């Protein structure tokens, strides 16, 4: 099968900046006779199937933005947005339908960079039913911030946890191009109601120093 | 105003069998080609198949040559995918693609656009777990559900059956040591509607047909 290769995985850049992403394929997929090259380009925002940018290697699809822009012919392909904007935001593929089977590239991650937000922090505690089947989970939420970089860490009674903790963070946004974070703590029903004090840690850029929220029981 | 629509994933035992389907509106649909693309967890996009406008003709990828049919219903405005001897490598989210101009030779060798919204197909020995879903209880405060214990992908999380969407975070599920996914689906509200208004997490796992509303009210 022909490969198609992206450079780079992924890269971030700022808000009205120019973001370049790269494709080759493993051979010309240029048709001499026709003065056509059979390369198109594609958009997969968050949770949305992929769109066509570029057909023919260099045409840009109908409602598609002037900003967006496809060059290169034979082997090496270039996939061009000036004047980025938030909604951006996405894994861009490229693929050759110069014979079958048509191949795609492994994708290519386009991160937003925008002004520094300080997270929102949340803490929950263990709902009465979870705590009956021998389980707590205590959750911590990080809301609306940026950059993606932040430390969340777990005290039980002021004692550092380590291990009992894990994090998801949501694809950024497609309008304010922020993020969110949960910590979810997991402990034994036991081990829940050996201590008193639940607190949660948040060290962000966003933020002078580090924030805490707590809960008591 | 072309519409994919796709349905039919699930969990499937390895060896095991699954049929897709893809439903179309807004085009005269025996007039274009359909293609099946997949989109492994840690692979990339990999077309399956395709089919002409009529079904006449078809194509497919050697990893799923003789495994997978393709078909179509140029009534029912349908295309299928039957998968049969399914394999672990098969799990992927599933897409079903439209050929823009026609009906290309071979069938597939063309862009698309547009593509349906996926379907996720998980093939694993793995029973099904559904969900238990708790409140995560609160000027603006935030509130949600945490989903846990699952198996295998997706859940879906609306909010009071589709009436509120502003705010809502839904994350990516987290794999636990158990072989069980979890994840929670907060908001954000204003804090003097706590009270009055009412907020339930509508939580929708349909490998297990396990549709749970849950109350999510201050402490
Ligand atoms: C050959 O075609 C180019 C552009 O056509 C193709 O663009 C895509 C369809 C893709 O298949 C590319 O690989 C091809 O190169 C012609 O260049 C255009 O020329 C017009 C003026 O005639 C100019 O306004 C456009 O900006 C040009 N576009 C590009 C991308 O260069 C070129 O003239 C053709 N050469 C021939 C027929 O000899």
């Amino acid at each position: 099968d022909i490969v198609m290769t992206q450079s780079p995985d992924s890269l971030a850049v700022s808000l009205g900046e120019r973001a370049t992403i790269n494709c080759k394929s493993s051979q010309s997929v240029f048709f001499s006779s026709n003065n056509r090259t059979y390369f198109a380009w594609y958009q997969q925002k968050p949770g949305q199937p992929p769109k066509v940018l570029i057909s023919w290697a260099s045409t840009r699809e109908s409602g598609v933005p002037d900003r967006f822009s496809g060059s290169g012919s034979g082997t090496d392909f270039t996939l061009t947005i000036n004047s980025l904007q938030a909604e951006d935001v996405a894994v861009y593929f490229c693929q050759q339908y110069y014979s079958s089977p048509i191949t795609f590239g492994q994708g290519t991650r386009l991160e937003i960079k925008r002004t520094v937000a300080a997270p929102s922090v949340f803490i929950f505690p263990p709902s009465d039913e979870q705590l009956k089947s021998g389980t707590a989970s205590v959750v911590c939420l990080l809301n609306n911030f940026y950059p993606r970089e932040a430390k969340v860490q777990w005290k039980v009674d002021n004692a550092l946890q380590s291990g009992n903790s894990q994090e998801s963070v949501t694809e950024q946004d497609s309008k304010d191009s922020t993020y969110s974070l949960s910590s979810t703590l997991t402990l034994s029903k036991a081990d829940y109601e050996k201590h008193k004090v639940y607190a949660c840690e948040v060290t962000h850029q966003g933020l002078s120093s580090p924030v805490t929220k707590s809960f008591n029981r | 105003e072309v519409q994919l629509l796709e349905s039919g994933g699930g969990l499937v035992q390895p060896g095991g069998s699954l049929r897709l389907s893809c439903g179309a509106s807004g085009f005269i649909f025996g007039h274009y080609a359909m293609s099946w693309v997949r989109q492994a967890p840690q692979k990339g996009l990999e077309w399956v198949s395709g089919i002409s406008g009529g079904g006449e003709s078809t194509n497919y990828a050697d990893s799923v040559k003789g495994r997978f049919t393709i078909s179509r219903d140029n009534s029912r405005n349908t295309v299928y995918l039957q998968m049969n001897s399914l394999r672990a490598e098969d799990t992927a989210i599933y897409y079903c693609a439209k050929d823009p101009g026609g009906d290309s030779s071979p069938a597939g060798r063309t862009w698309f656009d547009p593509w349906g919204q996926g379907t996720l197909v998980t093939v694993s020995s793995a029973s099904t777990k559904g969900p238990s879903v708790f409140p995560l209880a609160p000027g603006t405060a935030a509130l949600g559900c945490l989903v846990k214990d699952y198996f295998p992908e997706p859940v879906t999380v609306s909010w009071n059956s589709g009436a509120l969407t502003s705010g809502v975070h839904t994350f990516p599920a987290v794999l636990q040591s158990s072989g069980l996914y979890s994840l929670s689906s907060v908001v954000t509200v204003p804090s003097s509607s706590l009270g009055t208004q009412t907020y339930i997490c509508n939580v929708n796992h349909k490998p297990s047909n396990t549709k749970v509303d849950k109350k999510v009210e201050p402490k």
